[PDB]
RNA sequence: CAGGCUAAUUUGCGCAAGAGUGUACAAAAUGAGUGCGCGGUUUGGCACCUCGAUGUCGGCUUGACUAAUCCUCAUGGAUGCAGAAACUAUGUAGGGUACGACUGUUCGUCGAUUAAAAAGUUACAUGAGCUGGGUUAAAUACGUCGUGAGACAGUAUGGUUUCUAUCUUCUAGAGGGAAUUAGAAUAUAAUAAGGAUUAACCUUUGUACGAAAGGAACAUGGGGUACUAUUGUUAU
RNA sequence: AUAAGGAGAGCAUGGAAUAUUGUUGUACGACUGUUUAAUUAA
């Protein structure tokens, strides 16, 4: 095997011809599988890439201080819906910002053309639980997609750390300072056992290395102030990245979905 | 013998409070000290109501405490017994206490003289629950709100005169009344 | 932020003057205002401690600096403390000094009721 | 020029229960809406420093109680730490503040 | 519940009886007494 | 010295049988002297084998694995399970099992916390990763033995601890590549490999149970001095 | 024994060096010295 429990060669397609039609068990992998063990944490309703701008606090009445981080939406248009019949899942891909014409190549020229969309600055899609999450290509998302005190989570890079050692990587306890040590404060120690392990450094093992500048989801972030002029979402608590990165908010999918009738009002 | 009087302007669960702790649950001196004069507002909330009551033993302390928490749960107010022990919470106290017997073999049992199981004074605070607006000049943001706070100090006879909590308040109350007039003047 | 072997003062008529923490009760973090601690009476003033018994004490006073919800940071000058008992009575009956604010949120009432001054 | 500098004597009253805590101003951070300012003081014979946030609803009022006669010569007075400079307990000017609002009123 | 390497009836109600045997394991013998709850025996570990 | 063979012995265990103890009643618990066994931890035997050792081991760093379980989870038995606690046994190794004092050391001993402060294998797991508590000296004093040189599993103080990583493994990041196949830009699924993984407290109508003293299981909640939920407080 | 104990415009009469843990009590050797150049200075 290269992968799992499967030998079959990677250029045979023979999906189509094992169908539950015809009499076949329901099979426990596959995207159909993958869907039905994940509908109840999917979110309902597609995100909004937004830019991280700063940390603040929400000062509120009565005497309460808040720590907030605030997340701006710069034209966030939708650009494209992935159905399951097309693709293998329901998604929707969000543009956020804008680029020069000259920079975006050709087969983006093109691929914004067919929409009558402004080419975008990036692009990322938000999955869906079903059908209904879709929306129309080319319609503006505002704060206002999201409701104060909505719980939501926000996927950003978290800054990059160059190569770390073993204490800021792995937060190794490191060695002594003065009592006879020769060399060794900072190092990792031992690296592993003897002839009786295996006679080499077994996989998995920690070491150091390069640190950061890798995706890390926030969940359960409530949301304190939803300003449209402005153009922001002020989320509690911290979010991965530097100021002016982008960044993915989403419902919760450890919260229960909005009640329907938010659901309807925004797409209304 | 008569009850405490309800100083004037007492919320209205101060009367069937007084009432509870003497005709169900049995403390023999009962006296309602008016703290609310005071310049510095002590550390536990604006204007303190000390009621002072008397156990007839521990156990009975700690049973009336425990009903008195139970029984001011059924209005809203949430009272935190400072001296009443949880259930679990003694659990865990007999459990280490019987586990060093059984290794040591039943030689520190006569040795136990401080074990915290057992305490002869409780105090039931009841927190501030009416807030309302005071009168102040700030020319500032608003008014510092201030409420009644009522505190239910329940204790043993032996236990009531070692702290003697009630001079000691009593005292703390002239002394800042005192001051007071220095400011004003008469 | 008391750890052991830390010094602190004794502020209740119990007899003692200066204590040594011991032990950090029911945490692996360094006791902050408001948390329960073991210490050892160092030394005395001229049923009262004598120097060398073993009592738990509550923190009152932090030298650290401690940040309260509404972003009030409050510093004291020394680590200060009451000796109570393991049921969590005081053992003394007055306290001299003034106490932190973080003693109303963690039902110190006892402590509370000595008439202490807050900060 | 009107404005509390560093230095000077302020009280800042609470808004739940009113308990002011007076002292001298020793820094003032200015940082948008969390803009604080540190106030020392004397309670008992224990030296007390707060930190206080000046856009918080916390804090009821604050009040000049007494100005420095001579403006300071650091924008931080941390030297008021140590018992040279200590101002010590600030309870004098306070009752002798509240007694202007009383007879003036 | 014992578990032994011999088990044996200790009345006329105890009964031999090999349950948990399935599609993926062979069981146990079990002695079920419902008079005495007592000469309750497996014999084999899990 | 480690590895290898053996298993007398063990501070490693299981099973079978049942003298006996259990007011009664073998098997709730307990189990004499024994029998049949597993296993490779202690003290040994052997000697295939010259090599990092005589406390063969301690501390540090970093692990990986085992399950014969100290804590947390499910559960059978208990005239000796009323409740609570505790006992015995069956499942189960996910995560934990801390801190300090005195002891050259692990042996150990104690202090105060804790849900608990359980064990073992990996060449003392790990010194081309650290320490030197050790592993060996020459100096000196004392003690014992010897006619003497000396010896001692003695005692005390002192006493140079090398190496720029070739290969495999490993942690990261890259050059080239073969792809249903002319090659690309952007967004990407099935799937794969890893990560996260603690416990406590209040809340039962102080209820069930109990003569009383005592005192549960089950379940909900304890995100808000923002939204919201909830409980109170005053005003309408 | 320099015992100890009392003391020498702004935050500071301001850098460097002087400048080092202190005190007390034990064991051994009276003391200053000498010793295995290059692991043992006693
Ligand atoms: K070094
Ligand atoms: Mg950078
Ligand atoms: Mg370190
Ligand atoms: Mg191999
Ligand atoms: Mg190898
Ligand atoms: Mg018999
Ligand atoms: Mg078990
Ligand atoms: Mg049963
Ligand atoms: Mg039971
Ligand atoms: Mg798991
Ligand atoms: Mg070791
Ligand atoms: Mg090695
Ligand atoms: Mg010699
Ligand atoms: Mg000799
Ligand atoms: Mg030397
Ligand atoms: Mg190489
Ligand atoms: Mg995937
Ligand atoms: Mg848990
Ligand atoms: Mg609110
Ligand atoms: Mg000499
Ligand atoms: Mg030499
Ligand atoms: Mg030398
Ligand atoms: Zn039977």
């Amino acid at each position: 095997v290269k992968y799992g429990w499967s030998t079959l060669p990677k250029r045979s397609r023979p999906t189509r011809f094992n169908q539950v039609t015809q009499g076949l068990p329901a099979p426990t992998s596959g995207p159909a599988a993958a869907l039905k063990r994940r509908e109840k944490t999917t979110p309902l309703r597609t995100g909004v890439l937004a830019v991280k701008k700063g940390m603040t606090v929400f000062m509120g009445r009565t005497g309460a201080r808040i720590p907030c981080t605030v997340l701006q939406l710069d034209r966030v248009q939708v650009v494209a819906n992935k159905t399951r019949a097309k693709n293998g899942y329901w998604a929707v891909q969000v543009g956020l910002g804008e680029r020069r014409a000259e920079n975006v190549g050709a087969p983006q020229l093109g691929y914004y053309e067919a929409k009558g969309i402004p080419p975008k600055q990036t692009l990322a899609e938000f999955k869906v639980r079903n059908q209904d999450g879709l929306l129309p290509v080319g319609v503006q998302l505002f704060p206002d997609w999201f409701h104060v005190g909505q719980v939501v989570d926000v996927r950003g890079i978290t800054r990059g750390m160059g190569f770390a050692g073993g204490m800021k990587r792995h937060g190794f306890a490191g060695q002594e300072a003065s009592h006879g040590n020769s060399l060794n404060h900072r190092t990792i120690g031992s690296v592993g056992g003897s002839q009786g392990s295996g006679s080499r450094v077994l996989p998995g093992k920690k070491m150091p290395g390069r640190m950061g500048a890798q995706q890390h989801t926030v969940q359960n972030l409530p949301i304190l102030m939803v300003d449209n002029e402005l153009g922001i979402v002020v989320v509690k608590g911290a979010v991965a990245g530097h100021k002016g990165a982008v960044v993915k908010v989403q419902d919760a999918v450890k919260k229960a979905p909005p009640p329907e009738e938010f659901v309807e009002a925004t797409k209304q | 013998p008569p009850l405490p009087d309800i100083p004037e302007g007492s919320p209205k669960l101060m009367e069937p409070l007084v009432k509870f702790v003497s005709d169900e649950l049995g403390m023999d001196d009962l006296k309602l000290l008016d703290l609310r004069e005071i310049d510095p507002p002590p550390a536990l909330g604006p204007e303190v109501l000390m009621l002072f009551g008397t156990a007839r033993s521990e156990r009975h302390l700690h049973v009336s405490a425990d009903r008195l928490v139970r029984w001011l749960r059924n209005r809203g107010v949430t009272a935190k017994a400072d001296g009443l022990l949880g259930r679990n919470e003694l659990k865990t106290k007999l459990r280490r206490k019987a586990r060093k017997a059984k290794l040591l073999g039943t030689t520190g049992l006569p040795s136990g003289a401080d074990d915290g199981i057992t305490t002869g004074w409780i105090c039931v605070n009841l927190g501030t629950l009416g807030w309302s607006d005071m009168e102040m000049e700030f020319k500032g943001f608003g008014v510092p709100q201030s409420g009644t706070t009522l505190v239910v100090q329940l204790m043993t006879e032996t236990r009531r005169e070692e702290l003697a909590l009630e001079k000691l308040w009593s005292g703390i109350l002239r002394r800042s009344l005192e001051r007071q007039d220095k400011i004003a003047g008469k | 932020m008391i750890q052991l072997k830390t010094m602190l003062n004794c502020i209740d008529n119990s007899g003692a003057a200066l204590v040594e923490c011991a032990m950090v009760v029911g945490q692996k973090r360094h006791a902050s205002i408001g948390d329960r601690i073991v210490v050892v009476v160092q030394k005395q003033r001229g049923t009262k401690v004598k120097r060398g018994d073993i009592r738990h004490a509550v923190v009152v006073r932090t030298k650290q600096k401690v940040q309260r919800r509404d972003g009030s940071v409050v510093r004291f000058d020394d680590n200060a403390c009451v000796l109570i008992n393991k049921a969590g009575d005081p053992i003394g009956s007055r306290i001299n000094g003034v106490v932190g604010q973080e003693l109303r949120k963690k039902k110190w009432s006892k402590i509370l009721s000595m008439a202490p001054m807050q900060a | 020029r009107h404005a509390a500098r560093v230095g000077d004597v302020l009280m800042v009253t609470h808004r739940r229960g009113g308990e002011p805590f007076a002292g001298v101003c020793l820094a003032i951070r200015r940082s948008g809406i969390d803009t604080a300012i540190l106030l020392r003081n004397h309670l008992g014979k224990v030296g007390v420093e707060m930190w206080y946030k000046i856009y918080n609803k916390n804090v009821a009022g604050i009040e000049i109680i007494k100005r420095r006669a001579k403006r300071a010569r650091r924008a931080k007075l941390m030297y008021m730490r140590q018992p040279k400079h200590d101002m010590g307990s600030v309870e004098q000017y306070v009752f002798a503040w509240k007694k202007m609002r009383k007879v003036l009123s | 519940m014992k578990v032994h390497s011999a088990i044996k009836k200790r009345c006329e109600h105890c009964k031999v009886v090999r349950r948990k045997a399935n599609k993926r394991q062979n069981g146990y013998l079990y002695i079920i007494c419902p008079a005495n709850p007592r000469h309750k025996q497996r014999q084999g570990y899990r």
